């Protein structure tokens, strides 16, 4: 019944998802960060 | 160099579909990713290196 429970529910594996979870999204928030001007006059070091 | 767009990387030929009010690209980095050339009138893409 072990293999019946584990295809059956599909959150039995919870835990070892969030730990690839919490790692994209850090990475992600930190790509994204490079689009704030930072109070100057753009984000492109070229066009400054 | 495109009308003040200094840069560095490879210029390769692209399939995007520009439409005609639109000039540049971007993906979500506020950062350029195509361009679209002056005299003539094709789009290219630009690829880091």
């Amino acid at each position: 019944k072990i293999q019946d429970s584990l295809s059956s529910t599909p959150s039995a594996l919870g835990k070892l998802q969030d730990v690839v979870n919490h790692n994209a999204q850090a990475l992600n928030t930190l790509v994204k960060q490079l689009s704030s001007k930072f109070g100057a006059i753009s984000s492109v070091l070229n066009d400054i | 160099n495109f009308n003040g767009l200094t840069g560095t990387g490879v210029l390769t030929e692209s399939n995007k579909k520009f439409l005609p009010f639109q000039q540049f690209g971007r993906d979500i980095a506020d950062t350029t990713d195509a361009v679209r050339d002056p005299q003539t009138l094709e789009i290219l893409d630009i690829t880091p290196c």
